[PDB]
């Protein structure tokens, strides 16, 4: 019944842009942060970005700073990634992670408990 | 950034064998590690949180170990569904980092 | 509106055990000091594990019959299980109640140690209102809330502004 | 001008457990569990054991001929015995409540 | 040529520290037989100097 | 240069457990609060010595041994002495972490007291550095130093010429 | 004359565990914290209650003798109760030791509670004079007072005429 | 040994002014708070008044506030109530009630351990 | 001002009867609970103080529980001299309020 | 191996000066404090001065007050007492002495573990 | 000035004697009392600190006792080396002051 939905990936020229979608589902998604994890064919995982639960606090790993923009909307309870002028290395299957909670506090830096399937963007 | 090194980078084993991999960090973490298991094709999977606690559903078979530095992952008696890539990740604070990973194959 | 931790907790701050809340002109809303919830979860996660993981004991045994002509044996045995029920149930419950009166302690130091950290940085570019809060003598944007909230906010940056603003009240 | 308030800091590598916290660093400690023993069997507040050599007690009490004689007036506070004595019962038979006459000659004035 | 307030037959325990895990039986004045590796009581301060 | 208790510790404070560190025209140096340092010796030496004194115990005995055919009542004594192995285990290891815990607070209320003494002598004279240590308004030679370790500095004796420094901060 | 709390306790106070004095043009004396004495009696009237009502213990027995060949079997009896003996008398003893040094720091944590309390209410209207006592800058006639002992002192009531006080002290 | 006598009360026509009087012996009168406890014929308890030891303090009821007036006088060990604008509501049987001392403090919010026999009011 | 609600008004028994009287209030007094027994023409006594202690030269058959909101007096064998008015009184705050009353009497 | 040795001592007419030395070895001589204890002939001991590791801080007997100064040389390992205005009261052997260090910390007020043979002062 | 009154000035007795010497304070000490023997033509000896702590190399036979303001040295049993002047000294405060003296001697 819990479970997220990622969505938007695809083949994309560099330079271009692309917005991502993260569907939740079966839990209080506005409670929760969120993060986006990608993971390069081949390669590890590399955390991306992540926002607070109410959306004010983004955080972004220095590979992706002023290009990647993350953002939610409670009413859809779906996580957004925008993703600006894009290159190569950003070549990933992208997740979105929930961090788990712990003593009923929901905690954004923690381990992930959910991911999806994940979506696939390819640039070249 | 705190940089998680995995060890070791593969690793070949036979079902019922003892499997032990470490990741070690630049700095104290305390206790905010994960383990993940990943099958090719599917996403990561959270096995140990807390560095040592059990995820609801994961056989006791798994264990983690280890405090500020140092950590372990024991896979007491490999089943055939255990073989996959396994992952550290930090959660000390931003940003998030993952160990190098390491891969569990058959002999 | 919106009062601090003097009169009592926020149903509003859910990402964390201990935070903030701020207004200036761009908004208002909560934030969790999430450092300082990391380092007490590991406090109170280890207290437990320790409580727990320290009752390391011998084999449990069920063998304590004895024959028929025995019976003094067996009140014996009766006994002795009887004591230790006694000094585990006495140890037990006093531990119990000891250690909620000290966690609980423990969450109130940790709030007021987050009070005292704002206290000092603002100086007398606030006034404490004494419900936990603080009056900016000046504005503070949201850049000047976070500096508050990573201990680096600065005195004498905006020590002029807050310095008018005083006189004025006065 | 500046006047600051500090405290203690040295080179120990000790560590101790708190109940909040593992393998903290602190400046001194103190171990109150003893974890060694001279190796040696001891008088016991300054009263001397009685040394069986190579009898056991039964033999020792009844007087086996290859044991030592008690020639003179004693004490001991506790008795030792070899674990597998030389000299036992050398006739046959069995020696009755061992035990409850352990608890009686094991330590006498 | 020894004296002891403790005696188990493996050796001495010449000690007035409140625990031991030397010997399950023992004679004397002696401390209480406990199965933990270490009781460190701390007494100096937290060594975390500044850099 | 030199910061306080709130970074951690002084490997330069070596003549007792808690001290000071000043600087002024005529020089700088570390010196310790020998009267503090001196009321939680006693208190330390006191815990450990009633944890240990405190352990006043019954005469031990070996003689646990029952006849061939009672090996029940062998067993009865061997989960006897098993029973307290465990009880005396278990009080023994959370004695040590409770007290640890709060040996580890007692010396940083200590820290913090001498703080406030400090902080309630120099009033407004000083500014608050937030890292432990106090910016002195006015000009402090070693007998002022002196006097803010004694406890005798006056407020009021260099009041004014802090108030002039703080206004030109302003 | 008349000191506060730094340099010890009040014969005066006796409707009370904590309390204050005053002085005014009015007159003097003193007064109990009384809903801090409550909340404190509780505390120490159920610490008490607990570590005498959670002793509930099993049927105690004198039925310890055996026959006159098995004196084996009643020196286990007799040093089972040695045993029993050896762990109630350490656990009561450190027991007592630890809840007493906890209880003195429970009120000295009342009584510094009460100082922050009119600390931060009278703000900069007052001096702290380091010995538990405030110079209050201003004339703080009786209703002033217990203003300041219930709670509800203004601040800005008395801010204008405790800056002219202030600066001819500077 | 220790009891207190209360005095002075008697018919009074409605507005006019009564003093009670409370004489207490047995018991170090001024380190005890002391109040005041009237009963209604057939009614309840009610509480009135209270002073503090020391006399600086005074508590009152709403419905005898502005016309009753407590004191004390610590040479003579007496406590007084005066009585103003008496009503026919105002009818009975008042009590003098000495707190509960506990830990060794005299605190005046407490339990009632000594009470006189009680003196009547009867206005009509 | 805190309110006592008592309950029952009032309650026939005999003599050796277990009897339950209840006190009830507005808001939390923790403790400052005080019952009273009061003979027709005679002043209040003092039975019960902190809501359970025993006020001394008082048999050990009155008994008293509850803290916060919830009070109970009980008296587990009745007497002759037991029927009489019981009355709880609060110690919380000013203005000290008291119950309604309860008249315990013979059937 | 660790032990101190007195020298200066000597006989000298009332008035003048003499400055004793105390050489240190076998322990680190810069983290004690130390202390100056005389004794007269057929009489008690009598602490005169006493000055800190650094030699920052110094404590004088009233009796030596404004006539004696104590100092200590960190290269030489050596503790110094000049001693001026010697008056005949001032005839004594006069020792050094070590503070005990207790829990790690050398604390300069504790008992006095490590003497030395002492020095003869003697003025007439 | 914290001054140390001992008490006796002198004392005669024989070898294996349990001799009893007090040192008095006039003001609350704490544990800060130590104890010295000394020989004629010798330094001071370290026998006692913290009123009750053996120093290392110092028989067993020595003990103290007291806190505050009584204080209390006891040799147990006599020997023939233990003939010779002990002093009580005080480390409370400076200035550092010490006890009047006391010679056991030989009867
Ligand atoms: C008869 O009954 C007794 C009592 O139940 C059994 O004895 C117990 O046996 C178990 C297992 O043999 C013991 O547990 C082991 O203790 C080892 C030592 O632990 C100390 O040291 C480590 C550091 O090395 C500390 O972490 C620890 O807290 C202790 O301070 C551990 O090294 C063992 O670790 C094992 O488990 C972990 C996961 O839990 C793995 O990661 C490890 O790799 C390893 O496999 C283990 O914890 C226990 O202490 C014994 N207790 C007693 C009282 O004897 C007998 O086994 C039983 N007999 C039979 C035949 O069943
Ligand atoms: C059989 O086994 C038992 C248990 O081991 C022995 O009983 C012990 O005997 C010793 C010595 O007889 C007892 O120790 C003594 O206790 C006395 C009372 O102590 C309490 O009161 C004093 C104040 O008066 C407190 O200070 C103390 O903390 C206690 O609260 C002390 O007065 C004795 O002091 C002696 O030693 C000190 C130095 O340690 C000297 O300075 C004194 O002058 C004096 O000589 C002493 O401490 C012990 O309490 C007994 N324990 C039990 C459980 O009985 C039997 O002696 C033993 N039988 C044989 C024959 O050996
Ligand atoms: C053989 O020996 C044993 C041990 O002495 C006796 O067993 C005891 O029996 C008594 C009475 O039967 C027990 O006490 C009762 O416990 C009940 C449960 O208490 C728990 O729950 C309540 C809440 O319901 C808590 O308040 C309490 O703290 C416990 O957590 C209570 O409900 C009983 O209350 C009775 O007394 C109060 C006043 O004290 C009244 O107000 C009540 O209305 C009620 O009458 C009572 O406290 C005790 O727990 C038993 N202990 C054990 C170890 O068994 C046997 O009775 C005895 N056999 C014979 C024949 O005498
Ligand atoms: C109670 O509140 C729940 C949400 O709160 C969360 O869950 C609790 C258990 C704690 O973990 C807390 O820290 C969390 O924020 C709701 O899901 C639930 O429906 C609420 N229940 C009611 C009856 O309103
Ligand atoms: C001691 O003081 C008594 C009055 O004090 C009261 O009683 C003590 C026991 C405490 O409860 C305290 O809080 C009270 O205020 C006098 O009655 C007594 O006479 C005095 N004793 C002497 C010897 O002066
Ligand atoms: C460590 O430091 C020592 C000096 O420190 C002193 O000794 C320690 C044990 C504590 O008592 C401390 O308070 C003291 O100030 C040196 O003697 C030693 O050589 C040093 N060791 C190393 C390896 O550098
Ligand atoms: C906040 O204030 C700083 C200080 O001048 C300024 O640099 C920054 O631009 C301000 N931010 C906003 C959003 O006004
Ligand atoms: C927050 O504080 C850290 C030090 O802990 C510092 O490195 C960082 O630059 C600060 N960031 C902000 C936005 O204040
Ligand atoms: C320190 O200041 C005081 C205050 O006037 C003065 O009396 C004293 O001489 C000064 N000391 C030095 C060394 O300047
Ligand atoms: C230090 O304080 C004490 C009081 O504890 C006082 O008697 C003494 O004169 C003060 N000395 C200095 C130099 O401040
Ligand atoms: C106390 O001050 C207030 C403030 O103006 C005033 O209203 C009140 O009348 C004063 N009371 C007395 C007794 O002067
Ligand atoms: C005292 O404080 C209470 C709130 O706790 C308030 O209702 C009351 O009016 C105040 N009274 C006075 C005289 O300050």
């Amino acid at each position: 019944q819990v479970q997220l939905v990622e969505s938007g990936g695809g083949v994309v020229q560099p330079g271009r842009s692309l917005r991502l979608s993260c569907a939740a589902s079966g839990f209080p998604f506005s409670s929760y942060g969120m993060h986006w994890v990608r993971q390069a064919p081949g390669k590890g995982l590399e955390w991306v970005a992540g926002v607070s639960y109410d959306g004010s606090y983004k955080y972004y790993a220095d590979s992706v700073k002023g290009r990647f923009t993350i953002s939610r909307d409670s009413s859809k309870s779906t996580l957004y990634l925008q993703m600006n002028s894009l290159r190569p290395e950003d070549t990933a299957v992208y997740y979105c992670a929930r961090p788990s909670a712990i003593f009923g506090i929901y905690i954004i830096l923690n381990g992930l408990d959910v991911w999806g399937q994940g979506t696939t963007v390819t640039v070249s | 950034e705190i940089v998680l090194t995995q060890s070791p980078s593969s690793v070949s084993a036979s079902v019922g064998d003892r499997v032990t991999i470490t990741c070690r960090a630049t700095q104290g973490i305390s206790s905010w590690l994960a383990w993940y298991q990943q099958k090719p094709g599917k996403p990561p999977k959270l096995l140990i949180f807390g560095a040592s606690s059990l995820q609801s559903g994961v056989p006791s078979r798994f264990s983690g170990s280890g405090s500020g530095t140092d950590f372990t992952l024991t896979i007491s008696s490999l089943q055939p569904e255990d073989f996959a890539t396994y992952f550290c990740q930090q959660a000390h604070s931003f940003p998030l980092t993952f160990g190098g990973g390491t891969k569990v194959e058959i002999k | 509106a919106i009062a601090g931790f003097i009169e009592g907790g926020w149903q509003g701050l859910i990402d964390g055990w201990y935070g903030y809340h701020h207004q200036n002109s761009e908004g208002s809303g909560y934030a969790a000091d999430k450092e300082a919830t990391q380092k007490a979860v590991d406090a109170i996660t280890t207290k437990v594990n320790n409580i727990i993981d320290k009752m390391n004991t011998q084999f449990e045994s069920t063998a304590k019959e004895f024959n028929k002509i025995e019976m003094r044996i067996k009140h014996l045995s009766d006994r002795v299980d009887d004591g230790f029920l006694d000094v585990w149930s006495y140890n037990a419950e006093l531990l119990v109640l000891l250690e909620n009166e000290r966690t609980l302690d423990f969450h109130d130091a940790n709030v007021n140690n987050l009070y005292q950290k704002v206290k000092v940085q603002l100086k007398d570019n606030a006034i404490d209102m004494g419900n936990g809060c603080f009056k900016i003598l000046h504005k503070c944007n949201n850049t000047c809330m976070d500096d508050i909230k990573n201990g680096t906010y600065n005195y004498y940056e905006y020590r002029k502004e807050s310095h008018l603003e005083k006189q004025k009240i006065d | 001008d500046q006047i600051c308030i500090g405290y203690h800091s040295n080179n120990s590598t000790q560590t101790v457990n708190t109940l909040l916290e593992s393998n903290v660093p602190v400046t001194s400690s103190h171990s109150i569990l003893e974890k060694e023993h001279n190796g040696l069997l001891c008088k016991l507040k300054g009263k001397a054991p009685l040394d069986l050599i190579d009898c056991s007690l039964p033999a020792w009490l009844m007087g086996n001929p290859k044991c030592d004689e008690l020639l003179t007036a004693s004490e001991w506070a506790y008795i030792k015995e070899d674990p597998e004595p030389e000299n036992g019962i050398c006739f046959p038979g069995d020696f009755d409540s061992l035990e409850d006459l352990i608890l009686l000659v094991s330590n006498t004035d | 040529d020894c004296d002891t307030i403790c005696q188990t037959k493996i050796g001495a325990i010449n000690s007035t520290l409140p625990f031991q895990n030397i010997h399950q039986n023992a004679i004397g004045d002696c401390p209480k037989y406990v199965k933990a590796q270490e009781l460190v009581l701390a007494t100096g301060l937290r060594n975390n100097p500044i850099k």
